[PDB]
């Protein structure tokens, strides 16, 4: 409990880069498709 | 004289911390992994590696790779944060164990027993001793008289043998 | 833990030794 | 080969399912002393929504447990719905049915990837709901443990990355293969 | 740094032993000990299980140094060399006597005790005189 | 309970296992010696003789570059065992740490440029005089290891 | 980040700024901050000065967090909201 | 490098000291901190 805030910050950072980075596969595959 | 044990340099953080620490060491290693080697658009960064990176940034080492990617650096910059405050929390607490410990003034006259109260203390019933905090005029003792005839329920007692198994059983509570 | 950690990748490295040369004396 | 690997990521994506649906339905989560047990109190084994006493007058009889300070408040909540543990599961469920899919749209290459996606989150939904636990539980009766759903729990989570690792892999070795093949082609 | 070695040379990565002799193996691991970084890491699961247990060990044992000064820094603790008499008889660095035509010189010359005897020996056989002639002295 | 002494021996425990490795390889690699000597030496084929001699300096080489890490090991297990004031092991080491000294030192071979030579290797004296050196040298590194867990185990229950 | 970015751009070692752009720029003092390494040091004067600036704002910092922490977990101290009737 | 971890070390030792004992310092706020304690002195009107 006094080191919670770091469990959720870093899962939280974990989900920010994989959507991050499922954005950046998506725009990347669609702007070379074309 | 207590021995410590193995694994007591363990004891600053609890055993769920440590728990959690192996979860969160798989997890930012798998999504570094995934968000280096997914897209094919080299890179280093493979499942190996991402737990050596881990590791490494745990024990505030470094390695020779380091993320390129925007992701690949979110992942890192979060776990680097959570070693930072992880460390410094297990110095800190491991600190204030030992400074602790190192307060630690035992019983060594009446006046340390006297002001505390985490121990009890009590005499014979029946005595010389009862009569003479009773009957006394001093300080110290006065106060222990006070105390004395508490709601323990009993610090009192009737048999010195009994008072000698009382003081062994207890661990430390009776004096 | 450090100890345990030592012989346990002096004997990783004599697997690897094995498996490297069995799988070179194929080449 | 290509192969086996599939196979092993649908064994764990099963396996994985079916532990976190038993620790979650399982009440040997935690093991402790409570005040309402009909004699602290009295040896209780617990879980994510009922407790049960052993070694008491009421035994076997199982209880459902009273949850009930913003942040204490939304705890709480979260604690009482288990969404997470609950989300891991609906997640393994999904990718074991996007590898299945990849068994048979074998052109498709964005489905085992997908697969793999939905292990990791899984893999953190179920360290978010462990921590949820672990924090709820805490308040402010001693010598307190962990039983064996706990432990199923924890094996979800590991189950569930090294499948997700194995499904990237795949879609590694798909890619490259496809790309490979057109461009000398 | 030994260990590192033999793993690095008789099992190399496949080269992987100019990198890792000996020489370069006490350097990383001088340079983990301090918490500084390397010009070279292992790439082989064992030199990179040896690299993890010596973090590990280094990790500990800088954070047990750092904690431990804080607390002698924070708690002064004098201890007195002697609680007893027998210290005081082991005890050699320190000197002792009574007032020389006394009652307690008395006392340890007749006495039966073996530290006391102990003690009168050294009092008989001390340069300078450890005794004295007035109790301001 | 756990102290100095006992570090010291689980390390060098942990340590003499590479020293058994090294004689093991010593007494491979001299059974190979052997079967290539005692069996027909002759050279008639360029390239059979290209071959044996190839592989003869090659298994020199490699035995002249694993020698080192022996002594010295074996040098430093002494040294531990004086720091930490373990008079008996000291003494019952002391005579192999000697023997390597000699050994490494005089270079016997009137070459006197490597412990081995290919040339002066193909001996059936040297041949032989390495082979039970071998062996009796893996007989005392099995000796001491189980000595040294003895001794650990000894001083960690009391 | 901004002024190592910067010097880095317009004052280069002469490339230098492929080297050091916004992104690395932040991602150096980052491994900075949290006592990590750097896959790359600056080599200008000025960059160097940032750099050096930033490790000792660093150090303090944290050697400062472990500190107070230290005697947070070590002196409990519990204040009572109100010590009046305002 | 061992100097650096030495005086490093020592630092963050020693401000833990400092901070610790400020975090220590229990003010006077009866007449029985004042009675026990003697670093200060107290006294009152000769005649009263
Ligand atoms: C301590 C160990 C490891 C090495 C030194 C031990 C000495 C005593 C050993 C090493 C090699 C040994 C020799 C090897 C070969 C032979 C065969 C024959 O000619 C009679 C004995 C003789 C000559 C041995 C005598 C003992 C010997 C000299």
């Amino acid at each position: 409990s006094n080191v919670a805030g770091v469990f959720y910050i870093l899962v939280g950072g974990l989900g920010l880069a994989m959507l991050v980075a499922l954005i950046e596969f998506c725009y990347k595959s669609r702007a070379e498709a074309k | 004289k207590s021995k410590p044990g193995v694994f007591s340099f363990l004891d600053p953080l609890a055993y769920e911390i440590w728990m959690c620490i192996v979860f969160a060491y798989i997890g930012v290693s798998v999504v570094l992994f995934l968000v280096s080697r997914f897209s094919p658009y080299s890179n280093e960064f493979g499942i190996f590696n991402s737990l050596w990176f881990s590791l490494g940034a745990f024990m505030q080492q470094g390695c020779d790779i380091s993320p390129r990617s925007l992701s690949g650096r979110i992942v890192g910059g979060v776990w680097w944060f959570f070693t930072l405050i992880i460390i410094s929390s297990y110095t800190a607490n491991l600190a204030a164990f030992l400074t602790v410990e190192r307060m630690v003034s035992p019983i060594e006259s009446a006046e340390d027993l006297a002001k505390q109260t985490e121990i009890a203390y009590g005499t014979l019933e029946a005595g010389s001793t009862k009569e003479f905090f009773r009957r006394s005029k001093i300080a110290v003792f006065e106060k222990m008289w006070t105390y004395m005839k508490s709601a323990e329920p009993s610090v009192f007692v009737r048999t010195t043998e009994e008072g000698m198994i009382r003081v062994r059983k207890s661990k430390g509570k009776y004096a | 833990i450090l100890i345990g950690g030592l012989g346990l990748a002096m004997l990783v490295a004599l697997i690897e030794f094995c498996y490297k040369s069995r799988s070179e004396s194929k080449r | 080969e290509k192969g086996v690997q599939v196979l092993l990521t649908t064994i764990g994506a099963f396996a994985a399912f079916g532990l976190m649906t038993i620790a979650i339905s399982t009440d040997y989560w935690l093991y402790t002393r409570a005040l309402i047990c009909n004699t602290p109190g009295g040896l209780t084994h617990s879980g994510l929504w009922r407790i049960c006493c052993l070694e008491g007058l009421k035994r076997g009889v199982c209880v459902k447990i009273n949850h009930f300070d913003s942040a204490e408040y939304l705890l709480r909540v979260v604690r009482a719905s288990s969404i997470f543990p609950i989300l891991s599961a609906i997640l393994l469920l999904l990718g074991g049915v996007c590898v299945a899919a990849s068994r048979v749209y074998k052109s498709k290459r964005n489905i085992i990837l997908g697969a793999g996606i939905l292990f990791v989150a899984a893999g953190l939904s179920n360290i978010i709901g462990v921590i949820v636990y672990i924090s709820a539980n805490a308040g402010e009766k001693n010598h307190y443990s962990y039983g064996w759903s706990f432990y199923f729990g924890g094996l979800s989570f590991i189950l569930a990355e090294v499948i997700g690792v194995l499904a990237v892999n795949i879609y590694i070795e798909r890619s490259r293969e496809a790309h490979c093949q057109s461009r000398s082609d | 740094s030994v260990v590192l070695f033999l793993v690095s040379r008789f099992s190399p990565y496949e080269e992987s032993t100019n990198e890792f002799g000996i020489f370069n193996s006490l350097w990383f691991s001088l340079g983990a000990f301090m918490r500084q970084g390397c010009d070279i890491s292992p790439r082989s699961l064992s030199g990179r299980i040896v690299g993890g247990v010596w973090w590990f060990f280094t990790l500990i044992i800088i954070s047990s140094y750092t904690a431990n000064l804080a607390a002698f820094l924070t708690v002064e603790r004098m201890v007195s060399p002697i609680e007893s008499a027998e210290d005081l008889s082991k005890q050699t660095e320190i000197a002792y006597g009574t007032l020389d035509s006394g009652s307690t010189k008395e006392f340890f010359r007749r006495s039966k005790i073996a530290v006391f005897d102990k003690m009168w020996t050294y009092m008989r056989s001390a340069e300078p005189s450890v005794f004295v002639r007035t109790t301001a002295e | 309970a756990f102290t100095f002494a006992a570090f010291c021996y689980m390390l060098t425990l942990v340590l003499c296992a590479s020293l058994i490795f090294f004689v093991i390889w010593h007494i491979i690699a001299f059974d190979e010696l052997r079967t290539d000597f005692k069996n027909p030496i002759d050279q008639g084929n360029p390239a059979r003789a290209r071959e044996r001699l190839k592989n003869i300096e090659r298994i020199c080489c490699l035995l002249r570059k694993l020698v080192v890490p022996e002594y010295s090991i074996h040098g430093l297990f002494c040294l531990m065992f004086l720091c930490a004031a373990e008079w008996v092991t000291l003494g019952l080491n002391i005579p192999l740490l000697f023997y390597h000294l000699w050994r490494y030192f005089h270079r016997p071979a009137d070459g006197s440029e490597v412990m081995y030579d290919a040339v002066s290797i193909m001996n059936a004296d040297i041949l032989n005089y390495c082979q039970k050196e071998s062996w009796c040298k893996l007989a005392f590194y099995l000796l001491s290891f189980f000595y040294y867990l003895y001794s650990m185990v000894y001083t960690l229950v009391s």
